[PDB]
DNA sequence: AAAAAAAGAGTTGACACCCGGGCGAATCCCTGCTATAATGGGAGCTGTCACGGATGC
DNA sequence: GCATCCGTGAGTCGAGGGTAATAAGCAGGGATTCGCCCGGGTGTCAACTCTTTTTTT
């Protein structure tokens, strides 16, 4: 095992200790015989033998001994795995500077000894000469004589007391002569008692880097490395491809070039070449060294044969082969398959069809184990032969093994957590994976060409864990909001709507039926129609006991689906009186699941699906040409509008005429024909016999809400309005036509323009949604419910949204699911309707909604002040299940997934607006808040800006005479969040951000709970600044746990002096992971260059607490099952310690 | 063949139930299942069905299994 | 009621042979030496923003 | 205190299958490498002597 991963600078001694031998010859392999070389990159003596238990030269190939070493050959006998864990080092004749600590964004070497980055580049390139150790003569230290005349002509002051060096040796000597304690003590005194105008910005960074280099234990001279280690000969393979043509990695080229340049420099130093040639050799060697690491900072190094740039070690870990999505996080998985999906109505809700071909391959080891235990086979090898020939007896074993083993099915674009749902496989013919019609709505994938992957859990614990945690029957409620996701999409809802409709004119009306069997028998004979006014006997059980089966007057279509409803109060035949709209049927599944259990809900959803399909297949839902009708008044409305628009053209300013003639004549005419066709379609025709002939197909499809809409029907039968050009404005030409009649090419060109614009818009906005989802998951990945109760009494006020005289969201729906912070009092009447701290159930919800009440203080995750993590007493009721959230459940990941789910359908607001709001950047130049009170004083005397107005006791929209108070919204739209949090409290900024995000998400018509936004806002604010110099002279931001831990320790050391308090600081979600504690979580999403070089000098040790670290290391995630197992291990360790204490 | 409704009602954690059922199945793999019949069921399903009519506070054995080395 | 031998062990010479280690021989790699006069180099963007930061007077 | 210039980002699963160009010469001496063959340790067999479990007397 291993814990507390630590990363820091590697000294030359450590590099020599890691290496086994030094490479001197750049010879990969021989051309006649393919074997390793003596000192080449691929050496057996340095990187172990190539074969397993077989040394070279055919002397100790017996493989019986592993500790012997071949004398003549020179390599020991060892497995091939040792060739991957052996490294080599390269000796350098001259020192070279690291490319990461030189060309990075913050100049690490320039921060030391106050050296500009422009001057260090001149010394490394051997252009100028730096002077050190100055005497009484001129040319003081750090002179940096540029011209050579100053090095020779100006050097006429004696050959002593004057030292000048050039190249990497100068930087090495400067880093070796620099001191840490003296510089830190000098910077500490200068920081205190200083104006702090511009010198502080560099002094703080210098003090930080010095204190990091001091406590970390890394000397400053390790930056200029002297020896470079080589990767083992297993990550840069040279496997021969088919045909005799080898294929090596691009890493061998860099090492070969470095070795060649080093050998050339060594030969130059021995031959005593001139300084001009030796200098160029050192320059080329240093360039090769600092290009072998990054290859992007300096000039690009491209091979002469291939036209693509070489991939160095830095570029190999950034986006392509790094731990982002290639190897660490996202990797290939076996025991899986892929195939197209189809719809199956006979299958249950928890059963999915699986082809025999895929099941036979995925469950091969299970079939082998069954054949071994059943006794029908003998040797394992023999068994492998039985399934190969596909004997008929193996089919019985496959059906027995696949009985309760759940398989995981997931679509390609896994947006939300519902994309992965386990099922029970059932053998079926064909090659298409069967699926359930109700479960397809959760995956968000049509059956046109989509394909789904299948996985198989091998472990017994993982198999049993997916049955009670990831089964499709358990995922019936959406995690974003409490809305059922098993609502009928297209056909079941249409059938239920067709059955719910009641017509007064029908045969067999007025008769009384006791049982539904009599109704069915009458319908079989044809005496009674499908739906007509009928009084029958039905039981309701409203008093929670037994009912006398009171007679009810409803059509035969009604009370046939109502019989499937479970027996329970608050539900019955009274709820089926509606027209059974899609929204109504969706609301019906919520009440049945809320009142009764989960089994009744799933069984009712299964029963209603078959009835809807059986009823839809019996009626004439066929869409025809006569179903769509155009209003007869449109032919006159369009001609009247054309005649009216003619007079406007002859009158004409052309801009005003063209603008007013198109938004008044065509806009009013477009809405007139729309309502005309709507009234003509909604009208119920009366047949001569006296009964309704039939209902329109498109009208029913639009009213049910399954597929049809208002705009679609309007464009199909109406006038289509006016099209918009790609510039943005609307064309003045009237497109008066519909899809039923012919369309000329001119009016079709504008429609094509609009369609192409929409298609190009929808293709780019979806990538931004994925980027935002990937960015939000990394900032809220550390939020896990660890504690049950926190004991916090604080809370945030919650109010309902209102626009004018109507409310958008009810107060009961917004406050529902959260624990009440304080006891709410009934307005007017002195009665306590809710206790101080109690769970707000549906009964309490509609009780608070019935009696009018103002905002109530409710506990939230943002007001919690518990330990690391989040408690269950502030999150509230879970959204996936009715019961409260359990301990160990990941809240940040589900919140990020729910925030990213409604994306790709948005748009001054929308997706870019949400991305800018979450980042908390500068929206635009807005008036700063006055943050004053009482009398307001003038600002600045026209100094290009108004800094602040003091009252001790640009376009301006507020008068100086009027009084100003703290919190006045003297600002244009889109105010800045930084000054808002600086002046007002954190609760105000949180409420403002929540309101903005909720408005941006509701403008499109997507409901989202404010709990996820509150969790994201809490994850944003985690650092606090420092204003007092007590125990910490720095002013930079720090994690919230350090002052809570440092202030308690500082007060215990000495109460004297002064405390330390500072207001919190806000930062975007992107920078929230920049300064995170664990560098592994930051190196995954952000750039690996700035994260590694910054954490390398400081030497931060990762504790493997976050979820991202455990996934990379391959351990149990600290969430849910992992959290419970860790708690059990902790209690077991405590019990063991208690038992060992008594035993001494 | 059995829902997790009664299982969640017995243990509201919904996470310890998985470990408890896994331990119950590991114990039923050899010399167990004297409380509820198989009824043509596998180990995990039979363990989940037995948990609905068994003592939920049986994690003492699971804790003692990893108590010492 | 008695009493010795084909196997079962145990060797004893009698080949058959199969890579190992030398003796050769045939042949690879390195290195340097050539004497009219040779005297500064060829792509590559340039049809995304936007942010977030690093230099300068 | 601002104006100008250099790093990061861009979803995700699937298909599709291999590649490609320049080109001095010869003389000295060693290290390397492939063929044959004697050979001593490893196998594969004719063929000479104690023991004994009965099967026969
Ligand atoms: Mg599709
Ligand atoms: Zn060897
Ligand atoms: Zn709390």
């Amino acid at each position: 095992t291993f814990d507390q991963i630590r990363i820091s600078l590697a000294s030359p001694e450590k590099i020599r200790s890691w290496s086994f031998g030094e490479i001197k010859k750049p010879e990969t392999i021989n051309y006649r015989t393919f074997k390793p070389e003596r000192d080449g990159l691929f050496c057996a003596r340095i990187f172990g033998p190539t074969k397993d238990y077989e040394c070279l030269c055919g002397k100790y190939k017996r493989m019986k001994y592993k500790g012997i070493i071949c004398e003549k050959c020179g390599v020991e006998v060892t497995l091939a795995r040792v060739r991957r864990e052996r490294m080599g080092h390269i000796e350098l004749a001259s020192p070279v500077a690291h490319i990461w600590f030189l060309k990075s964004l913050p100049s690490r070497i320039a921060m030391m000894l106050d050296m500009p980055l422009k001057d260090i580049e001149r010394v490394l390139y051997f252009e100028y000469y730096i002077v050190t150790e100055p005497g009484l003569t001129p040319l003081k230290q750090h002179q940096l004589l540029s011209e050579d005349d100053y090095m020779r002509a100006q050097e006429e002051y004696g050959d002593d007391s004057f030292t000048a060096e050039i190249g990497a040796e100068a930087i090495q000597n400067l880093l070796k002569a620099i001191d840490l304690e003296k510089e830190a003590e000098r910077l500490r005194e200068e920081l205190s008692g200083t104006v702090s105008d511009m010198k502080q910005k560099k002094f703080s960074k210098r003090l930080k880097i010095l204190e990091a280099f001091q406590e970390s234990g890394n000397r400053p001279e390790w930056m200029v490395l002297t020896v470079v280690p080589v990767i083992p000969p297993e990550l840069r393979p040279l496997v021969p491809l088919d045909g005799g043509r080898f294929a090596t990695s691009d890493l061998n080229d860099l090492y070969r070039r470095v070795i060649n340049r080093n050998n050339r420099l060594k030969r130059l130093i021995e031959l005593r070449a001139p300084d001009i040639i030796i200098r160029n050799e050192k320059r080329m060697l240093q360039e090769s060294v600092d290009a072998l690491f990054d290859n992007g900072r300096r000039g690009r190094v491209i091979t002469g044969a291939n036209k693509r740039p070489l991939k160095s070690l830095a570029d190999m870990l950034k986006g392509k082969q790094g731990r982002f999505r290639q190897n660490l996080l996202g990797k290939r998985v076996d025991y899986s398959g892929r195939s197209v999906i189809v719809v199956g109505p006979e299958l249950k809700l928890h059963e999915c069809g699986l082809p025999k071909k895929m099941a036979l391959e995925l469950f091969k080891p299970f079939i082998y184990a069954r054949l071994d235990a059943k006794g029908l086979s003998g040797t394992v090898k023999q068994s492998k032969r039985m399934v190969e020939r596909e004997q008929p007896q193996v089919w019985d074993i496959l059906e027995e093994v696949i009985r309760e083993h759940p398989v995981l099915l997931n679509r390609a674009p896994t947006l939300h957590r519902l994309g992965i749902q386990a099922f029970e496989p059932k053998l079926i013919e064909g090659k298409a994976i069967q699926l359930h019609p109700l479960v397809c709505a959760a995956f968000n994938a049509d059956f046109d060409g989509d394909q789904m992957a299948v996985h198989v859990p091998l472990s017994l614990e993982a198999q049993l864990e997916a049955r009670v945690l990831m089964m499709s029957t358990n995922n019936i409620l959406s995690p974003a909001n409490g809305r059922p996701i098993i609502v009928p999409s297209q056909d079941i809802v249409l059938g239920l709507y067709y059955l719910s409709v009641a017509r007064d004119g029908e045969p067999g009306e007025g008769k009384i039926f006791a049982d539904l069997g009599e109704i069915e028998a009458a319908m079989d004979a044809g005496v009674v129609s499908l739906h007509a006014k009928i009084k029958a006997r039905h039981t309701e059980m409203t008093p929670e006991g037994v009912l006398l089966r009171k007679v009810i007057d409803t059509t035969p279509g009604r009370m046939k689906i109502a019989a499937l409803l479970p027996h329970h109060p608050q539900i019955g035949h009274r709820l089926i009186e509606k027209a059974l709209t899609k929204k109504e049927i969706g609301n019906l599944i919520d009440i049945v699941y809320r009142h009764c259990g989960q089994k009744a809900t799933v069984i009712f959803a299964d029963k209603v699906m078959g009835l809807g399909f059986k009823e839809a297949a019996k009626a004439g839902i066929s869409f025809g040409k006569d179903d769509i009708i155009i209003p007869v008044r449109k032919t006159a409305i369009v001609e009247e509008t054309r005649k009216l628009a003619e007079e406007y053209e002859q009158q004409y300013i052309t801009k005003g005429e063209k603008y007013n003639k198109v938004v008044d004549a065509w806009a009013k005419a477009t809405d007139r024909v729309a309502d005309e066709m709507m009234a003509e379609l909604q009208m119920k025709h009366k047949d001569e016999n006296g009964r309704e002939k039939e209902i329109n197909a498109i009208y029913m499809m639009a009213h049910s809400g399954a597929r049809g809409s208002q705009a679609q029907m309007k464009q199909l039968g109406g006038m289509r309005g006016l099209m918009a050009k790609p510039s943005g404005e609307i064309i003045e030409t009237p497109i008066v036509s519909n899809f039923k009649e012919g369309l000329t090419v001119q009016e079709y060109f504008n429609s094509t323009h609009g369609a192409r614009k929409g298609l190009a818009d929808t293709a780019l906005k979806t990538a931004n949604s994925g980027y935002l989802t990937r960015r939000l998951v990394d900032v809220a990945q550390d939020c896990i419910i660890v504690e049950e109760d926190c004991g916090t009494t604080k809370g945030i006020t919650l109010r309902a949204v209102v626009e004018g005289g109507d409310v958008l969201v009810s107060l009961g729906s917004r406050v529902l699911g959260r624990f009440t912070a304080e006891d709410v009092k009934d307005p007017g009447t002195g009665e306590l309707v809710v206790p101080a701290d109690t769970y707000i159930d549906e009964n309490i919800a509609d009780a608070i909604e019935a009696a009018v009440v103002q905002s109530v203080k409710v506990r939230s995750v943002l007001t919690c002040e518990a330990k690391i993590g989040v408690c269950g007493a502030c999150y509230g009721r879970d959204l996936a299940r009715g019961t409260p959230v359990n301990i160990g459940e990941a809240v940040g990941v589900i919140a990020a997934q729910s925030i990213g789910e409604p994306g790709t359908q948005l748009t001054t607001g929308g997706l870019p607006r949400v991305a800018e709001l979450f980042e908390a950047r500068r929206p635009k130049d807005c008036a700063v808040i006055a943050e004053m009170d009482g009398r307001v004083e003038f600002g600045k005397d026209y100094k290009n800006k108004r800094r602040i107005k003091i009252t001790p006791d640009k376009h301006i929209a507020v008068h100086d005479g009027d009084y100003i108070t703290k919190g006045e919204y003297i600002i244009d739209g889109n105010p800045d969040p930084h000054d808002i949090l600086r002046i007002l409290g954190v609760e105000a900024l949180a409420n403002f951000l929540v309101d903005e995000i909720q408005e941006v998400y509701r403008l499109q018509g997507v409901p989202i709970n404010d709990k996820h936004i509150e969790t994201i806002v809490r994850q944003m604010l985690q650092k606090v600044e420092i204003l007092e110099p007590g125990d910490t002279g720095l002013i930079k931001g720090d994690h919230l746990d350090k002052p809570e831990f440092d202030k308690e320790q500082e007060k215990a050391i000495a109460r004297g002096g002064r405390p330390a308090v500072t207001q919190p600081v806000l930062l975007g979600i992107t920078k929230a992971s920049l300064q995170t504690k664990s560098f592994i979580s930051a190196a995954s999403f952000q750039e690996t260059t700035r994260v590694l070089t910054e954490a390398s000098v400081h030497g931060k040790t990762d504790t493997l607490e976050g979820l991202k670290e455990n996934v990379i290391v391959g351990r149990l995630i600290p969430a849910g099952t992992g959290s419970y197992l860790r708690s059990l291990q902790r209690v077991a360790a405590k019990r063991d310690e208690q038992l060992a204490q008594q035993r001494e | 063949r059995v829902t997790v409704e009664d299982c969640v009602e017995k243990v509201p954690n919904r996470f310890a139930l998985v470990l408890l059922s896994a331990h119950r199945a590991r114990g039923i793999s050899a010399g167990a299942a004297l409380m509820v019949d198989r009824d043509n069921d596998k180990n995990p399903v039979v363990a989940l069905r037995e948990i609905a009519d068994d003592v939920i506070d049986h994690e003492g054995l699971k804790e003692h299994l990893i108590s010492t080395l």
